[PDB]
This record gives C-alpha cells, structure tokens and sequence, in this order.
RNA sequence: GACCCGGUGAAAUUGAACUGGCCGUGAAGAUGCGGCCUACCCGUGGCAGGACGAAAAGACCCCGUGGAGCUUUACUGCAGC
RNA sequence: GGGAUGACCCCAGGCGGUAGGGGAGCGUUCCCGAUGCCGAUGAAGGCCGACCCGCGAGGGCGGCUGGAGGUAAGGGAAGUG
RNA sequence: AGCUGGGGCUAGGAGUGAAAAGCUAACCGAGCCCGGAGAUAGCUGGUUCUCCCCGAAAUGACUUUAGGGUCAGCCUCAGGC
RNA sequence: GCUGUUGGGAAGCAGCGCCAGAGAGGGUGAAAGCCCCGUAGGCGAAAGGUGGGGGGAUAGGUGAGGGUACCCGAGUACCCCGUGGUUCGUGGAGCCAUGGGGGAAUCUGGGCGGACCACCGCCUAAGGCUAAGUACUCCGGGUGACCGAUAGCGCACCAGUACCGUGAGGGAAAGGUGAAAAGAACCCCGGGAGGGGAGUGAAAUAGAGCCUGAAACCGUGGGCUUACAAGCAGUCACGGCCCCGCAAGGGGUUGUGGCGUGCCUAUUGAAGCAUGAGCCGGCGACUCACGGUCGUGGGCGAGCUUAAGCCGUUGAGGCGGAGGCGUAGGGAAACCGAGUCCGAACAGGGCGCAAGCGGGCCGCACGCGGCCCGCAAAGUCCGCGGCCGUGGACCCGAAACCGGG
RNA sequence: CGGGGGGAACCUGGGGAACUGAAACAUCUCAGUACCCAGAGGAGAGGAAAGAGAAAUCGACUCCCUGAGUAGCGGCGAGCG
C-alpha cells in the first residue's frame, strides 16, 4: 500500500502534471473564487483535476466542478490519483504524505 | 399537500411544444396529474349523439388539460420562476424583480 | 471449516524436518517367545513412502 | 498513470474451468466417467478398502497425556551464535524478542555454531561448545531466576 | 350400434419418415445393410400376422453390506412381574 | 536456422482418436472507464443477405421493421452458453 | 346374532375387528398433514460455446470385497539431468 | 436561460449568457445544473411520547485500638448409593448440580487448588437485587459489480385469493395503447359480434386484455417439381426450367447416375427390434465459506504479517504487535543440542546440518571493505488458478425413520 | 391492588427424538439440534467469587479476536473439543 501511493504520485509528477501549492487566494469557499485562482494557475478545465487539501473551504469551493475531484489529505488513495489527468496538492497535504511513508 | 405547485388561477405562458408562446388565463388547476388547461389546445372529441345534452351532432371538444410543467408565469415582464417573501406577517409570492 | 489434525496419527507417527514421515516397527507386541533375537531386536524405526504424503495431510496446522 | 492499460500482467488467468460444451469437459465433466462421481467419497487420505487403512502401525509414542492437561513446565528455545553477531553490547531476552527469534517463547538458551563476539549475553542454559567459544573473549551472564 | 348426410367433437401414443417380399447379413428374429424379386398416385369399409405393437423404470430371478411386517432357547435393552 | 525476435522470412519433421491431462480464444449479465461517447438524420431487439474479416465459436457492412435507450480500446466480477 | 334416521365414545404401534392382516375419508404389514429435510442412495438418468497438442484402462495385491474402493501399473502437465 | 433551427413534440444542435455550500436523482411530447419536484445549506411544535445527555434535590452511606467471646443462612455441609454438566464415555475422577439413606459445627469454624494424605496457598455456600457493552428484525429510512413479470417473497395485478381437501394443510396463473382518450360521432353490409369508408394520431398490421412481436402450428398467391417407382431423405456430378446480373458469374428447384446403418445414453459390442425424446420457446446442473497442498503474479526479506477494535470519509483510508508462521533438530519423556536416540562404548546404525553467488562497482585499499544484484541461501503476506478436507458440495429421484398435530 | 391474551425472529427454563455418520451396528455421532411446554422483554440470561490456577499472579458478569483444532475426551473408531 505505500509504494502504490507513492509510485501513482511519482508517475504523475514525471508527466509533469503534479504541482503542490500554497496559494490558496481564492478564499471563502465559493466556486466563483476557487474558478478564478484556477485560471490563473493554469487549470482551465480540460483535465481531470485531484485536489487534495485539508481546507474545508477550499473543499466546498470545487466539488461541484465535474472536472475537479475534492479530497482531504487523509483519504489519499490511489484510484482517484489514477483517475484524474492532474494532481493538486495542498502543502499540508504533501507532508503527512511523507509521514505516510517509509 | 405533497403536490401543491407552481400556478393557480392567473395569467400564464405556454414554453411548451405545439402551443408554444401561447398565454391564457386562469388555467383550472387538476392537480392530481399535474396538468392545467389555459385557453389553449383543443382537438375534436367524437361525443356520440345522444339526447342528454348533446341531441344529435357530435364533434365538439373543451381545452386539453396540459401537463403544468408547459407552462410559467407571467408579470410585469415574461416568463421567470418565483420567488417567495414574507410579507411582514403573512405570507405571498413574488417574480424576480417584478412582483406577484 | 479449519481443518482438524487427525489424533491418530499424531499419536503413533513423527514428521522429519526433511518432510519424512516415520514410524515404530510393527510386529513385536505380543509374539515374542519364539522370536529370535535378531527379530525383537531390528525393531527401531523406519520410513514409508507414497503414504506419507497421504499421511502428511492430516497434520496439517501441527507441521 | 492512467486508466487504459493499467491491467494485471502476465500470469492473472482467473478464466477458471467450467465443463459444458462438447469441446473441453463435455457430458461426464472434466473427470469421472463411472459411478461414485455424485456427492464423494470418504477420503482417501486415511480411509477406505474395507481394510485396515494403515492404522496396523503401533503406538510407540507413548505418554499421550493424563485428563488433567499438559505439564506447565518452562520451554527452552535456541539460537546459534552466527544470529547475536549482528550487534555490539550486552544482548538480553526481551532485547532479543524485540527484534529476531524468541519472542515469548519463554527461557533463551544460546548455542551452537558460530563465532563467539566480546559481548555479555544474559540467558537461562548454555550448550558446551557455546561456553567454549565465548570464553576465547566475551560475556557469560548466567544463573537468572530472580 | 357399426355404415352415409347435417351439427358439436375427444384420447392414450408420437425421434423423424419418401414405412414392400424372400434368401442372407448384422448384438445372433430387418421397411431402413446386400443381392435379387415385386411394385402407377390418394383414399373408404373390414381382419388382426408384424412394427420384438400401447400401457406400467419386471411384482418371477439376482445384486444393494436398501426398507419394512413377523418369529424364536439369535444379540442388547425396556415395560411388567 | 536467418539472429538483427521485425512473432517476419527459410529448412526438415509432426497433426485419427472416447475416458482423461494441458494450451489458446468466442459470446451472455453486471462494475471502473462515465458529469464521457454513440442516438429521432432512429439505441436495444426483430426479419433477410449470394458481401467482407476470422480454422472456428463469432464479428462487421448493407436493406426492412422497430420506437428509447446503448456503451469501445484496457481491465474486474459471475445466477454465463 | 334383523335393517335403519338422529345423537354420542374409542386412532396411528393406537383403535376397532363373528379374524381377511380386514377397515380406520376411493391404495393400510402400521392413515393423513407439516416439520427434521436439500435424510441417505457404493444405483439409474442428465450435465450446455469453438479450435490446437498429447493421450489411457478393463491387470496385480488387500478389502462382509466382488458393478464400490486404497496402493502399484498405464495417460497428461511443469521443473531438473 | 432566452432566442434560433430539424422535428408531431427540445432538454438535442448552433449563437450568446448565468448559478454553484446546489453538476445526487427524478419528471416534463426526445437527452435539461438555470421549466417543474428536489439536492448543498439553513430554519421550525401550542399538544403528546423519549430523554440525566446537562443540571440540581431527596433516600442511603463514611472512622480508630482493648476486651468478652453471644452471631455469621440445615435435613445444609460432609460421607455412601443412582445420575446429569464440563473436553471427561469408570477412567487414578476431582470440581458444579441432586433422587435416596445416614447426618455436624460458627472462625481453633468450613469448601477448593483433579483420587487420598502432609506442608504451602485460594475463597467464605446453603437469601435476594443490579444498568452498559451482546442477540433479533413485524415496523421506518438509506444504499446495492441484487432480480426485472418462467426472475425477484407464494403474491409488482383485489393473494395466502380463485381452486383441491372432511380437516390439519396445500395453494396458482394473471403487469404495458398513447405524450395526451383525442379511445373512433356519422354513413354502408350485418340480428349482433365483426368488418369497409370517413375522422383523431407522428405512427392504427399502436384500435382497446392494443409496445416490440421471434419459433413451433394453420392458411392464400406465385416459381420449380412430381402418377414405372424403393427411402436416415442427404450428398457429389452433369442437364432442363425460373429469377439477379453487361459478361465471366451467383440464387432457387430437381430429372438421371454414384455414394451412403439418425441423435443421446449405456456398452466387449447399436442403424438397431436396448434407454430417452411429439414440436417449438423459456427455467435447468462443479458454486460459496473456512482450513490445506501444489503452481503462479507480485511486496518485503532474518524476517513477513496482522484479528477483534478505535479514529476518519460517507464508495478514503490510517492506526491497532494480543496473536500466527519461519529462524534447530532429536527423544515417549526427563533432557541435551549441530547434535540427538538405542547402547557400557570416542563400534555401529536411524533421524538431522555443513550456500554461496556471476558478482552490480570503484575507493582513484589495482580490495572486496561494503553495497548492489535476482529468485536466492529461506521464508512469509496478498491476489489468481488445479486439486483435497468439512458443510446438501454437481443436479433430480426413493421404499422408509422420528417429533408435533 | 394485580394476573388471564397476543407478538416475525431473538432469550431463559422444563421436557427432548430419528433419519443420517460410524461405508453393517448396539457404546458413540447427528444433538441437547428439530419439536412440545411454561415464562420474561425491548431485550433475556448471567452477575460481586465458598472463582480461576502456579504466576511473591488475576480480581463481578456479559460480547468480539487470539489462545486453538492446543490440552484433552473417544468401540483412542467415526468423531467430540
Ligand atoms: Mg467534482
Ligand atoms: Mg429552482
Ligand atoms: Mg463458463
Ligand atoms: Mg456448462
Ligand atoms: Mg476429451
Ligand atoms: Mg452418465
Ligand atoms: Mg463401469
Ligand atoms: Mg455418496
Ligand atoms: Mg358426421
Ligand atoms: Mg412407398
Ligand atoms: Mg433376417
Ligand atoms: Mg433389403
Ligand atoms: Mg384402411
Ligand atoms: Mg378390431
Ligand atoms: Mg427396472
Ligand atoms: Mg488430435
Ligand atoms: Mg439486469
Ligand atoms: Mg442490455
Ligand atoms: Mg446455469
Ligand atoms: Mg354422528
Ligand atoms: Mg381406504
Ligand atoms: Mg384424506
Ligand atoms: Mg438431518
Ligand atoms: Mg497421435
Ligand atoms: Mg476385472
Ligand atoms: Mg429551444
Ligand atoms: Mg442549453
Ligand atoms: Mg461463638
Ligand atoms: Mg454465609
Ligand atoms: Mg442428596
Ligand atoms: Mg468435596
Ligand atoms: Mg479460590
Ligand atoms: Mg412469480
Ligand atoms: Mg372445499
Ligand atoms: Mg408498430
Ligand atoms: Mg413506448
Ligand atoms: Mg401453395
Ligand atoms: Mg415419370
Ligand atoms: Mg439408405
Ligand atoms: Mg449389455
Ligand atoms: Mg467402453
Ligand atoms: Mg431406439
Ligand atoms: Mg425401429
Ligand atoms: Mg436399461
Ligand atoms: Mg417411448
Ligand atoms: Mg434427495
Ligand atoms: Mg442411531
Ligand atoms: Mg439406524
Ligand atoms: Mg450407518
Ligand atoms: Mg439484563
Ligand atoms: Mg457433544
């Protein structure tokens, strides 16, 4: 189970299509806020977006995006990274990632 | 109770299909089957010629019931949903940026 | 569910540790008398083979 | 990665037998071809002729065990040397569970090949060729029982 | 009654059928294989030799370490005495 | 054997087959793929075909019907022929 | 030792029986219904798509065994020499 | 969220917009985030139930040394006889319960630690009560690699009904027009049922037990073909006729000639006068769980691995080392141990062990230090497959047996 | 003042089979299961040790996982555990 969760992050960041963050300026969970900050982050919607952060704000911000797939760094798992042409993660998230690893 | 809606007895629009952009008065609410009648769609019932009240003829209909999804509102305006505002004790309904 | 380890076996023979299973010599329980020394004697231990693996199956969890 | 191709590799063959096709396991199904083909036998295993199966084997292996149950009485378990050289300082039990062989087992007793290392080692028997080895440099805590 | 006409109209059985005879063959009793001999197509009334005709997984026989009813100085129990 | 491993060419053998052992596949229902893609210019299903591709189980293409659903390439389960 | 209406009692190893093992709701050497229950069946029957390779036995010993089994022999698959 | 267009019907497609703590799903004439019911989110009870979860308040209850020596559960302990329970089937048979007989004492008392004694130790019977964690699902709700009208409960429908049986009991079949009845007024044949026109409809071989409507089965028309043949009904080869096609070439039919012992099962052996099948459609038979043993795809390796459960999410995973298997084998055991067992035996003999590496690669030790290497030496864990064990264990089938009615 | 009767499963107590398995059968198994009866409840039972068992130990009862198919019981058979 470790080595699947890091090797699935692993090939996503050779594709180039990881990308930790920390620059959450779309505040106040609204989609309006969270769909700015996207586009000029390069997200326009034409990949499968993982978000992953612990901010429940950030959380209720996507979600409803059928493009972008919410989730708390806890529940990391490798279907959804599979699953998705993108992974965001929130830095937060990046370090119980480590934690979680040998 | 569990199939209250929309319309009553009032003015409304017809965004539906054959009849589209069609608006009538008050459209006696079923609603039992979701369905209006308006003053629009009529056919042509047979109505077999019997005394009763129909001595001898027979091909007279009345107005389609219309399944109430057809149609919407009209204010002030054009179609638009409706909103609800208290009415500082009672209670009625209003458009958007209209009213009744 | 779960197989059961025959007492039987277990009671009479012994697995090796190359896989082998061994047993007592029969036939000197009560014959003796006439039995020549030699007999009573070469009565130790022995093998078995194409039964043990027949055999081995009943000690299952024991190993 | 991706979704398409992600597939198990080589050797995955769940495609299991199933007998009901004139090619394959026709009619009799894949075995069988007689009669007490049905609900099964009784073993073979042990059982079966209307013999003497193999039970004619005596015994021997005599102290079954009275009604009571087994006798608590303490386990001895081994460990050559060839393991402890692993590491430096003074080995115990408890230290030795918390790591390789023993745990719980209950009383070590080291012995057996291997070289010796200069290292007290606390145990509860020693073989002969264990006491040799590490008196040419090395521990010997022994007696215990407190 | 059966038979003809008008009316209503079953059944078991049925691998499919374009279903002849004799010698012979064949798991040793052939419409169906072989050789030969007969023989235009389709029906109705009748006879029952055959289709090892129908029906009922032979009730006689044997096998099964099958069942059940009965007997006794077979075994072992039980009521009762 | 050529190596060029390119599963693409050569040489020489082998290929009757019940019980059984082994090896490859086809099709059916359902799941991820799916907030996708196909569909009223007509989905599933049905009736035809002398056409195409596979040794074959099958799969395509075309004509009529039909009238609202169906689900690839790659994989996962089983009330599967 | 008659037949008969109505009303009543006795039953499943139990009734009743002018005695056949008769009757006990159209089949009684132990009624019927439901359950244990999908009893058990060393027996009979049946067992569904395609192609490719190999390819048996009907023997011996023991068996309350003899149409069933355990071991060996004979087929096949993988690894090694 | 309007307009446009194809259309019988837009939600499709096109242009241009907007919401989202709401892009779950359902419905509207087809497929819609913005038409409708809803979903995210956020409020709400005069009355009745529940409710220490949070508050208080009652009832009850808390000490030390020294004396007396009064009390500490009776036909009871305890003993014997006959039994039941426990893994305990007479067994060396204790312990818990008790049908019979006998039958004590109150802490110097009395039972137990597997017959019985002796030390050591454990505990206070013959009075009673006590939440929570556990089991179940008529009822409510949420989900489904659950069925979709021969399936799924027996029942999607007026079903425990019709019907059988005296009774206990058994126990079915049977869902669908259309978006909306607009379900066919009137006319013709006819007694009616039915049709034929006409009319509604996008469609009427969608016309009312009406979606699609297959197969067996029964018709009408057309082509070919049969009344000197004979046969498991086919097949191969010529010929004639009729269709398609420009033509080489196909399709259909069969006149004559050749060749030809159905299928399945069971068998030494069947076309068999051995079994089974009237024909068609649909239901129908190697599964699942838990252990085991081989092979296999993987993870890690002197190690590998978690069970119950706790915390999360609401299709998200973490945590949890109690435990399991392997690192040592022998011996019945005491026991010893790379040895052990029989034996007096450093004779013998039975069981056991004696594993690295080609070496990745240079430090700029012209080493192998160590690391790397692949199973390995050597094992575990998960998946997958063959087979085995226990369960109905591939499916249908008894004559019978027992309990309650 | 109470009780009486009902309620799909689930609980306790009092009673309590045989088919089957042992490839026959009687000890044994199936099994204290099926079924009957009584009672209690949203739960029932059990529950403050005259306990366990070898540890200078634990500390009411109940439920899940291990212990463990161990120890043991057994025509030392099948099997129970
Ligand atoms: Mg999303
Ligand atoms: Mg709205
Ligand atoms: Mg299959
Ligand atoms: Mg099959
Ligand atoms: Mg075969
Ligand atoms: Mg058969
Ligand atoms: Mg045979
Ligand atoms: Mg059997
Ligand atoms: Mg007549
Ligand atoms: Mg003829
Ligand atoms: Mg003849
Ligand atoms: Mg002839
Ligand atoms: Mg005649
Ligand atoms: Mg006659
Ligand atoms: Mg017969
Ligand atoms: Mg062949
Ligand atoms: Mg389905
Ligand atoms: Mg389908
Ligand atoms: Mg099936
Ligand atoms: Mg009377
Ligand atoms: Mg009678
Ligand atoms: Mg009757
Ligand atoms: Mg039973
Ligand atoms: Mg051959
Ligand atoms: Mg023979
Ligand atoms: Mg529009
Ligand atoms: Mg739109
Ligand atoms: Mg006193
Ligand atoms: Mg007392
Ligand atoms: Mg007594
Ligand atoms: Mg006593
Ligand atoms: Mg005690
Ligand atoms: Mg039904
Ligand atoms: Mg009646
Ligand atoms: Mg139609
Ligand atoms: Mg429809
Ligand atoms: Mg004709
Ligand atoms: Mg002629
Ligand atoms: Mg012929
Ligand atoms: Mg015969
Ligand atoms: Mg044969
Ligand atoms: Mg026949
Ligand atoms: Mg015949
Ligand atoms: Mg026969
Ligand atoms: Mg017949
Ligand atoms: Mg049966
Ligand atoms: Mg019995
Ligand atoms: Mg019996
Ligand atoms: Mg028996
Ligand atoms: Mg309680
Ligand atoms: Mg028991």
């Amino acid at each position: 189970r470790k080595k699947g969760l890091a090797m699935a992050v692993a090939d996503r960041a050779r594709e180039g299509k990881l990308l930790l963050v920390e620059a959450f300026a779309g505040v106040n969970g609204k989609t309006k806020e969270f769909l700015a900050w996207a586009k000029e982050a390069g997200l326009d919607g034409s990949e499968s977006v993982l978000l992953v952060t612990g901010n429940e704000l950030v959380r209720r911000a996507a979600r409803n995006l059928p493009w972008v797939v919410t989730l708390a760094p806890e529940g990391l798992n490798v279907y959804d990274i599979v699953r998705t042409e993108r992974l965001v993660m929130d830095l937060d998230a990046w370090e119980v990632f480590q934690n979680r690893i040998g | 109770r569990v199939k209250m809606h929309v319309k009553k007895g009032d003015t409304v629009l017809v965004a539906s299909g054959k009849y589209k952009g069609r608006v009538g008065k008050v459209k006696e609410v079923l609603p039992k089957k979701y369905a209006v009648i308006v003053e629009g769609v009529n056919i042509v019932k047979k109505a077999v010629r019997v005394s009763p009240k129909y001595p001898q003829g027979g091909f007279i209909e009345k107005e389609a019931p219309l399944h109430a999804s057809k149609v919407r509102p009209i204010c002030p305006a054009c179609g638009k949903p409706t909103r609800v505002r208290k009415k500082f004790l009672e209670n009625g309904k209003k458009i958007r940026v209209c009213a009744k | 569910p779960k197989m059961k380890t025959h007492k039987g076996a277990k009671k009479r023979v012994k697995i090796t540790a190359s896989g082998k299973v061994v047993a007592m010599k029969t036939g000197k329980r009560h014959l003796n008398w006439q039995k020549s020394g030699k007999e009573i004697r070469q009565k130790g231990r022995k093998f078995v083979l194409a039964k043990p693996e027949a055999e081995r199956i009943k000690l299952l969890l024991p190993y | 990665d991706l979704r398409p191709n992600p597939g198990a590799n080589k050797r995955r063959k769940r495609v299991g037998r199933g007998p009901g096709s004139g090619h394959g396991k026709t009619a009799t199904r894949g075995h069988k071809g007689q009669k007490s083909r049905s609900g099964g036998l009784k073993d073979p295993r042990r059982f079966e002729g209307g013999r003497s199966t193999t039970l004619m084997r005596l015994p021997k292996r005599g102290m079954q065990g009275q009604v009571p149950g087994e006798i608590k009485r303490p386990r001895y378990q081994g460990v050559n040397l060839k393991d402890l050289a692993r590491f430096e300082g003074e080995v115990t039990p408890e230290l030795l569970v918390r790591a390789g062989l023993l745990k719980k087992g209950y009383r070590l007793k080291i012995l057996g090949e291997g070289e010796a290392k200069p290292l007290k080692v606390v145990a509860h028997a020693f073989s002969k060729s264990a006491l040799e080895k590490l008196k040419a440099a090395g521990g010997e805590p022994v007696l215990l029982e407190a």
